[PDB]
């Protein structure tokens, strides 16, 4: 069915990919409507042990905030490639085990700094063990125009260098991977 | 010569600034209105402006600085570096590979150039070629530890965990007291999976932790490896009971890490 991507989720995802340009990055979307976003890793994404730890932390953090893990985003390092590799499909498929309607979002991290006219994203849905792109009419945006401009202005203010993902948190566990300085509001 | 401008360019170079906007703004003003006065600093400033122009999207200015530098220092390694940077910024990846290839023909162990070729191959989606090229290099320069680490990471990206584990064994054998290589070796063996790999992973996570008691990745890995071992039916009751002990030891160490972290973070927010 339809999925509404919130401003906060889209911005933090873009800020993640922009803090680590030219790297693959991934993350999770949460929903009670994709309302929030947990940036995951920017290196060695295909190793499973810290991903396992991250999935559990966000699950119980979500469960206490009345949220469920509802999606996964992934930006490929290859610049012409917006198609999900086996890692993206594996993780997204596992997430759909606990949430059948989960979405897999491929992010074009090449179309970020000049924010394009149309969202630089492909949204895929689970269709019996295969992931297939959603009809574009089924993907809705809470003020797409406003989400465009805030990413531009916040990147201009180097705000992405204050963005914390789980990799950063592992380096120093005092760092907040919920990014509670969501001063974008 | 406006001293305010020439000295600002000095401290920006010395402090490795990232303010490409201001560096282009002052530097371009210096090239066009005060070149007669810059004296000895002219060529560094030309190079400084070119780099910042590339990142700020002033390719007209970058090309001018590049052409002038090429004229003053023909054949130089540093102009080649700038030429390669420009090709990369324009996504002229093939031209970039050609440039980095003849640097490495003059210096097979050049680390910067090899590192640039690897980034380009990832941008190109040619990780497989990158793996073949790193292998050819390591057959002739087996002592290059950083190149072994680059290859390890390439194999992980390609999900070839046994080959990555092999590369990390070279790094552990040459750096037996480096906690990071033990920790990454353990993550790779954990990902390969199975009880035997999981027992191995627990042990190297324990070695990384003993090598550096503050490696959070090692602590979590020890907990996660030990907990899976303790729930695996194949394991002995001796191995299971021993790993249940490892896991709630790890769990309480994890429990304590977050409290010390959380108390430290509140002394930080209270200035």
């Amino acid at each position: 069915g339809e999925v509404e991507i919130s401003a906060l989720a889209y911005v933090k995802m873009c800020l993640h990919a922009a803090r680590y340009p030219h790297a693959a990055v991934n993350g999770l979307f949460l929903a009670p409507c994709l309302t929030d976003c947990v940036p995951l890793f920017h290196s060695h994404l295909a190793l499973s042990v810290m991903l396992e730890v991250a999935l559990n932390q966000v699950d119980v953090w979500g469960a206490q905030a009345g949220l469920v893990v509802a999606g996964y985003y992934h930006a490929n390092a290859a610049v012409n490639d917006q198609s999900p590799g086996p890692l993206a499909l594996k993780i997204a498929g596992r997430i759909a085990e606990f949430f059948p309607d989960a979405v897999l979002i491929m992010l074009d991290n090449q179309k970020l700094v000049p924010q394009p006219r149309v969202p630089p994203v492909i949204v895929l849905e689970n269709q019996g063990l295969r992931w297939v792109p959603k009809d574009k009419n089924l993907v809705m945006w809470r003020d797409w125009e406003e989400s465009r401009q805030m990413v531009g202005a916040l990147l201009e203010d180097r705000a992405h260098q204050h963005l914390v993902d789980f990799d950063c948190h592992l380096d120093d566990i005092r760092q907040d991977w919920t990014n509670q300085r969501l001063n974008t509001q | 010569t406006w001293e305010e401008m020439r000295d600002k360019m000095r401290k920006w170079r010395e402090e490795n600034s990232r303010n490409s906007e201001q560096i282009v703004e002052v530097g371009e003003e210096l090239i066009n209105e005060y070149a007669s006065k810059l004296g000895d600093d002219i060529w560094i400033i030309y190079e400084q402006v070119m780099i910042a122009a590339l990142d700020y999207g002033r390719d007209d200015l970058a090309l001018f600085c590049l052409q002038e530098l090429r004229r003053q220092f023909p054949g130089s390694h540093r102009v080649k570096r700038l030429t390669g940077m420009r090709f990369e910024a324009m996504e002229r990846y093939d031209d970039a590979i050609q440039l980095y290839d003849r640097i490495l023909q003059e210096d097979p162990t050049n680390t910067a150039a090899r590192k640039r070729k690897i980034a380009i191959r990832k941008a190109q989606g040619k990780n497989v070629e990158a793996i073949r090229e790193l292998n050819e290099y390591l057959e002739q320069f087996v002592g290059d530890q950083e190149a072994w680490h680059e290859l390890a990471e390439l194999y992980i990206n390609e999900h070839d965990y046994a080959k990555a584990a092999f590369c990390l064994e070279e790094l552990m054998m040459t750096n037996p007291h480096n906690h990071l290589y033990c920790q990454q070796y353990a993550e790779v063996k954990y990902t390969q999976g199975g009880l035997e790999n999981l027992e191995l992973s627990r042990k190297y996570f324990a070695q990384a932790l003993k090598l550096n008691n503050r490696n959070m990745r090692a602590l979590f890995g020890l907990y996660m490896s030990a907990s899976h071992i303790a729930s695996n039916p194949k394991a002995s009751a001796k191995t299971k009971k021993d790993n249940m002990k490892y896991a709630s030891w790890a769990a309480s160490q994890i429990n304590r890490a977050y409290q010390f972290a959380g108390r430290s973070a509140a002394a930080l927010e209270h200035h």
